[PDB]
């Protein structure tokens, strides 16, 4: 897995691979790891699968009943910590999490909250979860900067993936890419990793390394 | 005493009966179920002045495509909203989609006779219960805290309701719009308020497929019943 | 966490807290405050297990700051670090323990005086000159012990820390992405920007 | 010490065509190196057109399959007869599978049908709950043997078209369900020759608007 | 446990021991709360039959429920405190989850909901206390006054009185607030809030209490020297 | 959890023409010691059902109790006990498949191997499986323990698939069943030569044959057998 | 009098009031009608409005395949027993891979609403019910009252009025029992049954609601369009 | 690993003619770190002392658990609590937690206002009483304290005759300790005068 | 069933009054008046003993005056063994308070939770109320010397100078009268007798009828001490304010 968030001039980039593997055996190259909580939420499935998929659509459901209740947008820090406080209470029973829940509101900006199943709760710019995050946080660290386009930060969250995609074996299949918007996040496509590759080493005269 | 789930030599339960004498005295609330959508509206009835009437919050969204009007004690109706509101988040959850609005009426009709010696007396409040779904398209129910639940085409509870329901009968017809459902719940409230109808003492909302359920502006509520006062005087 | 240092001069407490939050393999955040205001003239410090550190300093925070409103009145460091003391020392017998240690530096009102107190996470407390958790004080007591006085002024507090991070930073070989300092005194809490 | 899971071998595969589905299962149950059983049904019909099967360990499976029987039926009940789409069947499953998190149903399941606005669906699932709509999808012992193939013979991968020599890609022309019954059973028979749980039978089930239909074929019996 | 239904329905659909409450309220000292432009302020009367009174210690009428928030009351005292402590608890329950403090309208939705939930459960009676809760939103500078009731029924009020001779003072209230034009300054609304009290307490020395609360937690109650300088200033107008 | 202590060994069975037929040894094992010689292992339920059980003896007497509770409960209330609403074999096996699997599910499980033979009301064999993990399945011969091993091969070879089933008459069924019996005496170290078999008919109901000896065995040639290799004499 | 303020108090005759005030609600409720031959059973239920604005309250409710009742009545307690049924069919299904007798399911419907009789603090429940089904031993009809007692008859009606309907299928009994494999007529004798109960109103296509369950037959309800037939 | 030594330090009391003498070091540790040299590990209640070993954690819990029921007991009986009744309170309280325990070594010392007779007590950690007439020892040093106390004691001497052989006794074995020293304190107790005394000892 | 027997204590009477508090309020003016004086220098407890006998063992008989804890005493009106069931629960929170603070609990915070106690036997559980009420004599560092009471409704007021049970509104008159702020312990030691001595139902107020304490800083330096009053020491008190 390779899964990647940033905050920018312009919102948020959310970026993740596509590949699910069981040991050597990979189980599916067309996994949805960006949930949907919301028009306006993003959350990132690293770990495990199920309690990803599970708790987060759970989150989905409160920050329902919390904006019915208080006629509010719920925070995204509010949210992050419904979360966070979930699976604190299930601490040592087995959950395996790492996500980045990603908002933007009127009160906060665009905020990202990395949340853990130790109960680890993180407000910060840039995360970088999975067995490719190291291979990420390159690519992000060396090109990031607030004042990045859409154009230029959805591509490096692209380029990141990609990078992942090629070094770790338990990354790959596709990108998918999302733009978190203060009127909600809008999807960016699926992008198939073994057509990217070729695409960005032309364009780009990176990769120099591999025969094309 | 006596019990608190006696039957009376009728047959009837001596505190629901007498719930219904609570509701009696409650504010108006009027709907009107139409093929463009369902309405309703509310009396308000501030009992001051220097009472913020915007802060009356009669009328109440349960989801996106159920909302619901209601008329007794209703200091008694926020848990039964909260359970509304929860079975129709839990059933999305567990099934990806909109839950039926009899399914949910019926759930909320579940907690009603749930008191004895659960809770020690029946809700005080009666719940006009209006939505959209795909099978049975716009629809209204009627929530009593006897248990039962009737689907009207139009139905008014309340201090005037039955003033009201005999008005309902012979104006609803298969073929209403939804801007003469609006005036037509204008018309019936003003006429059976004691206070003179206003934007600050009345509130309209409605629901409809493609917006789901709104609750009307002070603004746009003053303009439709700017448009009922000179359509009853061109005639 | 990692490195949490603690220091009470003549009129102030200071704390000194790493900057480090890392999970495993990668460094995640640089700039992490791992202390909570309890009230306005008491400050603690922790370092633990992940998850169980945040969670334990926001409930002492939430009740010392339910106290506050109950009493219309602060409760002394003294005060405070005996009720956090006996959550830890119940915690410890329990289904699964806090794993958090903490430093509470606070300046008594009262007694107009600094104080500073040591309580790991089995529920040991001692008031101390300076005090550290984990592998912090086997680098720093040596420099404490030789040059703390108890007439130090704040700035020379300061400097004695400023020896202490910088002998931590050449013998430990973890990269704690240094230290956010924060001063306790009669006027309350606020931090060193600058360090 | 007591072992609760056990392994019953077998192996399923679910496929959605443009508008209609199948859903294939050898007959074949066992334990460790015996037969139990060359005919022992894995694939179910479970109402409102839609089909099941929760390969694995047997016992969780044939649970986990009467329990979602048993939510179609109380789904009717609680909701004035209204057929469950596949979609929300899905998700029922998933709550089902993850109310049992910490002791897991050691199976895993696949369902099949056609979505709501008429196209073929099938649904996948691990055994704690986690799901997705595939267009695809192998399970249980011989599903490494299977879905390689299957990238190759129904997505078309890696195969380009001649004369431009890797610049334009085959085109994912959509299949009939005379042509997908072919795959599935070169697949079965291609799993049957080089995996040991698998074969005596095969038995599908295809879904269409008209409802659902059964199919069965012989594999080898060694 | 002790299960008996008191609150129950008559005949007439009257719930008697929530209407008996309510009479407990009547009998109360009287609350007063009146939103100005940019200030809320509760004044309280304290009943003079009770002299050698210790006024440090004595509880006192105003209670915050959070840095931002305050509550008065009217009716049974000992009443008041098990809903003023599970406010308390409230608000900071909430800054722990939700990470911001509670609204005004919150709060007091928590008050009134405590108190509906005592009027149909068993083996208990309801609270004898009608609440006026004033504060300002978080970040906000907008006020806010809310008032709640044994039934469990709330709502927002530009100027709200409860208690013993309720009546008379609502009825100076009425005539004497303008909504389009609210007490401007703080003077001009401590002012309005003295002079309704002035209907009703009798002398005008330690029977009135003001507490003012402004925005960004702002909250100060007055003096007796202060106040009396208003009780000064409002009769030497009143005589001409 | 536990372990099994006093145990019984293979229960065998398979479908002919017009009913099933069950068989299975009168041991109870205590590890290698052949303890108790006089045990029955078949338990009929009505004139319709026998269930055969093998593994934990005491787990085995259990659901025994179960079974004989079963049809006292049964007929309360039920004025066509003996007829149209009498126990089925279907009713028995669906029930004890519910209680093997809850009681594997508490991580406490009746440590056995069940088979349930009979016949149902409209003339139907019936034959399916049961064991401690709650796995569940039918085919037209089933075994347990070392049955499945070495006796199933044999029955296999007299009904191979379903359309034999018509084609085997009763007594081609129990030569075949009892032949098996005799190949597992054998070579099965937990078995005895006495045993009990059943025949559930649609036409001559439920014949229960206790005392049977395995018969006609070849040991002659044992005499001939000298050494493990070289020697001679 | 003295002895109806709960259901634990026998009075002077021996009689528990509240038990008979239960039955008393029963009488005010819309009339239904059962009946049955030897291959199919029948209910027939005139449905209610609360005016001309208001739906038709439904009247019967299916509890399986081969099962199924009618209610007259406080309908939350029919919906109470209906769902205690739908359990207790599911249970037998489920455990047993047995369909429940309809006898049976009588015998516990009895014993539910008996220990509401006899202890404090609980109620009668307020609500007749009709159970018809087809189980091993062919059609059956069942009658329920809230007292426990329940009764297995060839048919039936409760409700207000239903004394009409009883005594017509009373001098009925040797024709519609006869009624085999045609189960039109068999619905008709139901329909014309449940005519001598109407009076002022007549039965209109969103008045009638009827039921059936047979041989090659799952307990079906008929409502709208589908019930013009019939009138 | 080991509860009881995690911390280290150690307690000894004696009996002397009309007097009892109770002394304890004053180190607290993390394991080979120094933590604190005034961890004072002798309390008192009234007239009685109790000084107690162990995890650091249970001898401030237990003094709080002390000073909380010797105070309501003083409440109800209007009476400061004896020597003897405390130490049956010490071993109810140690064993009420007999799968659970307290990790800590407690010892008793005081003289009876009534009697006038000196009198000294020991627990282990689940509430086995040990009541010597000479003397009780407690701690990581236990052995050494033992052997000194065994040679060093003898009966009957007088106050400022036991303080010596007490202090001695204590300094010495706490020289042979690694987790013990950094201090020590020693209470001479009579009737109706007790003297607290801080002694120099290296602080390594 | 149960319901018939049922008194219902926790209920409002039409005029919004509870009933039992009521009641339990009538009983307590029947009990041994009880007076607390604060003075600048410390507070003073006086209470009169009922209708005694002269074959009481006065010395350790205690039914007025009671030890919350070291800073803080409690004067009792009404039923007696009503009042230990409180006051042992009162001692319990002192100490729990004391055990989680380290520092002795603050004379307010004791007489808040006792008082809520008592409120909730007014609202839930169908138990009669205790028929007590309490005259708080404590000190803390927060406020200094504080009187309190507090009644079976659960309500609490502070005072200067209180009475409690028999003729309250005779002697808070009194009190009303000769009480002075800058008043010292001797002087309000004086006040009490003085104010018992006229409203006592007796014929004349004599030692063996009387319970007596201090809650001084006459205790060397900054600390406070209780006096509880020995048979010999009131007698002697007595005489010094010549009243015998
Ligand atoms: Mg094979």
């Amino acid at each position: 897995t390779t899964t990647l968030a940033f905050r920018f001039q312009g919102g948020i980039i959310v970026a993740v691979d596509s590949r699910a593997t069981a040991g050597n055996w990979v189980a599916s190259q067309t996994v949805k790891k960006v949930i949907e909580i919301n028009p306006f939420l993003l959350g990132t499935m690293a770990g495990g699968t199920a309690d990803c998929q599970f708790w987060e659509t759970w989150l989905g459901s409160q920050c329902r009943l919390h904006e019915l209740r208080e006629k509010e947008r719920i925070s995204v820090a509010a949210a992050s910590k419904i979360l966070s406080n979930l699976v604190y209470q299930y601490k040592g029973a087995g959950l395996s999490m790492g996500t980045m829940i990603c908002g933007y509101t009127r009160k906060e900006g665009p905020t990202i909250y990395y949340v853990d199943s130790d109960g680890t709760r993180l407000k910060g710019d840039i995360f970088c979860v999975g067995s490719g995050q190291t291979f990420a946080y390159g690519v992000l660290d060396s090109n990031y900067k607030w004042d990045l386009s859409v154009e230029d930060a959805l591509y490096l969250g692209k380029r990141s993936i990609l990078a992942a995609a090629h070094r770790d074996a338990y990354s790959g299949g596709s990108v998918n890419l999302y733009h978190v918007t203060e009127d909600g996040w809008i999807y960016h496509g699926n992008h198939d990793v073994g057509e990217l590759f070729w695409k960005v080493k032309e364009e780009e005269g990176s990769f120099n390394n591999v025969i094309g | 005493d006596r019990g608190v789930s006696t039957f009376s030599p009728e047959g009837r339960l001596f505190q629901v009966e007498y719930s219904l004498e609570a509701i009696k005295l409650g504010s108006t609330a009027i709907g009107i179920a139409t093929k463009e959508g369902v309405v309703l509206g509310v009396e308000k009835r501030a009992t001051s002045p220097l009472l913020e009437s915007d802060s009356i919050e009669k009328i109440v969204e349960i989801d996106r495509h159920i909302g619901c009007a209601m008329s007794g004690l209703t200091a008694d109706a926020r848990s039964m909203i909260e359970h509304a509101r929860t079975a129709a988040v839990t059933h999305n959850l567990y099934y990806d989609e909109d839950i039926n609005v009899e399914s949910l009426t019926q759930s909320v009709c579940d907690l009603a006779l749930r008191f004895g010696e659960l809770m020690s007396r029946p809700f005080g409040v009666a719940l006009l219960i209006a939505g959209h779904d795909a099978d049975d398209g716009y629809q209204l129910f009627h929530a009593e805290p006897s248990g039962t639940f009737y689907r009207y085409n139009a139905k008014a509870i309340g201090s005037g309701s039955e003033g009201a329901q005999a008005e309902l009968l012979n104006e609803w017809h298969s073929s209403l719009t939804l801007k003469e459902a609006e005036l037509l719940v204008l018309k019936i409230l003003k006429q059976v308020m004691e206070e003179k109808l206003d934007e600050n003492n009345a509130q309209l909302s409605c629901i409809t497929k493609q917006d789901g359920f709104k609750i009307y502006d002070n603004e746009k509520t003053a303009e439709l019943i700017k448009e009922l006062k000179e359509k009853e005087a061109a005639e | 966490m990692d490195i949490i240092l603690g220091i009470r001069v003549q009129d102030s407490v200071i704390l000194a807290s790493s900057k480090a939050v890392t999970r495993g393999i990668s460094v995640l955040k640089d700039s992490d405050d791992k202390t909570r205001q309890l009230s306005p003239h008491t400050l603690m410090s922790f370092a633990g297990e992940a998850g169980d550190t945040v969670q334990f300093a926001e409930y002492i925070q939430a009740n010392i700051q339910l106290y506050s409103i109950r009493e219309d009145y602060e409760l002394s460091p003294q005060a405070v670090s005996s009720f956090v003391r006996q959550e830890l020392a119940k915690s410890i017998r329990s289904r699964r323990p806090y794993q958090v240690n903490v430093l509470i530096g606070g300046y008594d009102k009262k007694k107009n005086k600094p104080e500073l107190y040591q309580i790991d996470y089995l529920g040991t407390k001692v008031e101390l000159p300076y005090g550290a958790h984990g592998y912090s004080g086997f680098y720093t007591f040596s420099l404490l012990d030789h040059h703390y006085r108890p007439d130090m002024t704040t700035e020379e507090g300061l400097d004695l820390l400023k020896l202490c991070v910088q002998e931590l930073e050449k013998r430990m070989p973890m990269d704690f992405k240094g230290v956010i300092v924060k001063i306790v005194d009669k006027d309350g809490i606020r931090q060193v920007d600058d360090f | 010490q007591f072992n609760p899971y056990g392994d019953n071998g077998g192996t399923i595969l679910g496929i959605a065509g443009e508008d209609f589905a199948v859903l294939a299962g050898d007959t074949r149950n066992i334990t460790d190196y015996s037969i139990n059983s060359r005919y022992e049904p894995k694939v179910f019909d479970c109402g409102d057109n839609i089909v099941m099967s929760a390969n694995g360990f047997a016992a969780d499976g044939d649970a986990l399959v009467k329990r979602f029987k048993n939510s179609v039926k109380w789904y009717h009940f609680d909701h004035n007869d209204k057929k469950l789409s596949i979609n929300s069947a899905a998700r029922n499953i998933q709550h089902l599978l993850y109310g049992k998190r910490f002791f897991p149903y050691y199976v895993h399941t696949i369902i099949a049908g056609l979505d709501e606005d008429g196209k073929g669906a099938v649904y996948s699932f691990d055994p704690v709950g986690s799901y997705e709509r595939e267009q695809c999808r192998a399970g249980g012992a011989a599903a490494s043997l299977i879905m390689p193939f299957l990238d190759n013979q129904v997505n078309f991968k890696n195969q380009y078209e001649p004369g431009t020599n890797g610049k334009v890609k085959k085109p994912l022309k959509y299949l009939s369900v005379e042509e997908v019954i072919k795959l599935v059973r070169d697949s079965f028979t291609s799993a049957t020759e080089r995996h040991i749980q698998v074969g005596d039978g095969l038995e599908i089930l295809i879904v269409t608007k008209d409802g659902v239909r059964k199919e069965f074929y012989e594999l080898k019996r060694d | 446990g002790y299960d008996r239904a008191l609150s129950i329905f008559s005949p007439d659909g009257h719930i008697f021991q929530v209407e008996y409450a309510l009479e407990a309220v009547k009998r109360g000292t009287c609350a007063v709360g009146v939103k100005g432009k940019n200030c809320v302020v509760l004044g309280c009367e304290r009943r003079s039959t009770l002299k050698l009174q210790d006024t440090r210690i004595t509880p006192s009428k105003v209670s915050k429920i959070d840095s931002h928030v305050v509550l008065s009351f009217s009716g049974l005292n000992a009443d008041s405190r098990i809903l003023i402590e599970k406010a308390r608890v409230e608000a900071q329950s909430h800054r722990l989850t939700l990470e911001d403090p509670v609204t005004v309208e919150y709060l007091t939705r928590y008050v009134a909901g405590v108190q509906q939930r005592y009027t149909q459960s068993g083996g208990v009676r309801p609270f004898g206390v009608s609440t006026l809760i004033a504060g300002f939103d978080p970040r906000d500078d907008e006020p806010k006054l809310y008032q709640t009731e044994p039934s469990g029924i709330y709502s927002s009020w530009s100027a709200q009185t409860i208690g013993r001779n309720s009546k008379t003072v609502r009825e100076f209230l009425e005539k004497n607030y303008d909504r389009k034009e609210p007490p401007a300054t703080v003077e001009e609304c401590v002012k309005l809030t003295v002079r309704s009290l002035l209907e009703v307490v009798q002398t005008g020395a330690k029977n009135i209490e003001i507490t003012v609360v402004k925005p960004d937690s702002d909250i100060v109650a007055l003096s007796s020297e202060e106040i009396n300088q208003y009780v000064t200033q409002i009769e030497q107008e009143k005589q001409e | 959890t536990q372990q099994p202590i006093v145990t019984g060994t293979s229960v065998i069975s398979m479908k002919y023409d017009n009913g099933v037929i069950i068989a299975a040894d009168n041991l109870g094992s205590y590890g290698s010691l052949l303890r108790f010689n006089g045990v029955e292992r078949l338990i009929p339920v009505g004139d319709n059902t026998v269930v055969g059980i093998s593994g934990d003896i005491s787990d085995m007497q259990h659901i025994e109790r179960l079974l004989k509770d079963l049809v006292t409960e049964n007929a309360y209330d039920n004025p066509l006990a003996d007829a149209e609403e009498a126990l089925e074999p279907s009713y028995i096996f669906e029930y004890l498949a519910t209680v093997m699997y809850q009681r594997r599910s508490k991580m406490n499980p009746l440590w056995n191997a069940i088979i349930v033979a009979g016949v149902q009301s409209n003339g139907d064999q019936f034959l399916r499986y049961v064991n401690l993990l709650g796995v569940t399945y039918s085919s037209p011969t089933l075994a347990t323990g070392f049955g499945a091993h070495m006796a199933n091969p044999l029955l296999r070879k007299v009904v191979d698939r379903e359309s034999d089933i018509p084609k085997t008459t009763v007594q081609v069924a129990e030569e075949a069943i009892v032949n098996a019996m005799r190949v597992l005496y054998y070579r099965d170290a937990r078995s005895s030569r006495n045993f009990s078999l059943a025949i559930i008919d649609k036409n001559t109901g439920l014949t229960f044959k206790k005392n049977l000896q395995v018969e006609n065995m070849k040991w002659d040639f044992a005499k001939d057998i000298k050494g493990y290799g070289t020697q001679k004499i | 009098n003295n002895y109806d303020g709960d259901t634990v108090t026998f009075s002077p005759t021996g009689r528990l009031f509240q038990v008979e005030y239960a039955l008393e609600a029963i009488k005010q409720g819309s009339v239904t009608v059962g009946l049955r031959s030897n291959t199919h059973a029948v209910l027939v239920a005139l449905k209610r409005n609360a005016d001309e604005l208001s739906s038709y309250q439904k009247k019967i409710i299916k509890c399986d395949e081969h099962m199924g009742l009618s209610l007259a009545g406080l309908a939350p307690d029919a919906r109470v027993l209906s769902n205690y049924l739908r359990q207790q069919c599911n249970y037998s299904s489920l455990v047993f891979n047995r369909k429940l007798a309809v006898e049976r399911a009588g015998h516990l419907l009895c014993d539910k609403a008996q220990k509401n009789t006899q202890s404090y603090g609980g109620r009668p429940y307020g609500v007749g019910l009709l159970i018809i089904g087809y189980d091993k031993s062919g059609a059956h009809l069942l009658e329920f009252q809230p007292s426990g007692n329940v009764t297995e008859l060839y048919g039936t009606a409760i409700g207000a009025r239903s004394q009409g309907a009883k005594t017509y299928l009373e001098r009925t009994l040797d024709t519609f029992i006869k009624i085999d494999g045609n189960p039109d007529e068999l619905i008709k004798a139901g329909v014309e049954a449940i005519s001598q109960s109407l009076r002022d109103e007549s039965l209109t296509v969103d008045n009638l609601s009827i039921a059936i369950v047979g041989k090659d037959t799952p307990f079906t309800i008929y409502d709208g369009e589908a019930v013009a037939k019939y009138i | 690993s080991d509860p009881s030594s995690i911390n280290g330090g150690i307690v000894v009391a004696m009996t002397g003619k009309d007097c009892v003498a109770i002394a304890c070091d004053l180190r607290l540790g993390s394991q080979s770190l120094g933590v604190s040299n005034k961890f004072e590990k002798i309390f008192h209640y009234g007239h009685v002392f109790l000084g107690i070993t162990g995890l650091a954690t249970d001898v401030t819990t237990l003094n709080e658990m002390f000073r909380y029921k010797t105070n309501l007991y003083k409440l109800k009986e209007e009476r400061a609590i004896e020597p003897e009744t405390f130490t049956q309170l010490v071993s109810s309280s140690l064993y009420e937690r007999r799968f659970g325990p307290y990790f800590v070594g407690p010892v008793v010392a005081g003289i009876n206002s009534k009697s006038g007779k000196p009198f000294i007590a020991g627990f282990d950690l689940i509430g086995c009483i040990d009541e010597a007439k000479d003397f009780i020892v407690s701690g990581t040093a236990s052995d050494q304290l033992f052997g000194m106390c065994e040679s060093l004691y003898e009966p009957n001497l007088e106050p400022e005759d036991l303080f010596e052989t007490i202090s001695q006794a204590l300094l010495n074995a706490a020289d042979r300790d690694a987790l013990s020293g950094w201090g020590a304190v020693v209470y001479i107790i009579k009737k109706d005068e007790v003297v607290k005394r801080y002694l120099k000892m290296r602080q390594d | 069933g149960s319901r018939r027997y049922d008194s219902r204590t926790t209920i409002f009477s039409p005029e919004g009054r509870l009933y039992q508090v009521e009641y339990a309020l009538e009983s307590i003016s029947h009990a041994g008046t009880a007076i607390g004086i604060m003075a600048s220098d410390g507070i003073v407890l006086a209470a009169e003993r009922k209708v005694t006998s002269t074959l009481l063992e006065q010395d350790t008989s205690t039914e007025k005056l009671y030890k919350l804890n070291d800073k803080i005493a409690v004067a009792v009106a009404g039923l007696t063994a009503d009042a230990e069931i409180l006051i042992n629960t009162a001692r319990i929170h002192a100490q729990n308070y004391l055990k989680t603070y380290n520092e002795d609990i603050p004379v307010e915070i004791l007489v808040r939770r006792l008082s809520d106690i008592k409120q909730g036997y007014t609202q839930h559980g169908g138990l009669r109320p205790f028929g007590v009420s309490f005259i708080y004599a404590g000190y803390d560092d927060r406020y200094g010397y504080q009187l309190y009471t507090s009644n079976p409704s659960g309500n609490y007021t502070g005072w200067k100078a209180i009475s409690v049970g028999a003729n309250t509104s005779a002697a808070q008159t009194l009190l009303q009268m000769d009480y002075k702020d800058d008043m010292k312990v001797d002087d309000a030691i004086e006040l009490a007798l003085k104010t018992l001595s006229k409203t006592t139902d007796s014929s004349a107020l004599t030692y063996d009828r009387l319970e007596f304490a201090t809650i001084r800083k006459g205790a060397n330096d900054g600390e406070v001490y209780q006096k509880i009053f020995k048979p010999q020491e009131i007698k002697d008190i007595l005489v010094k304010t010549g009243i015998t």
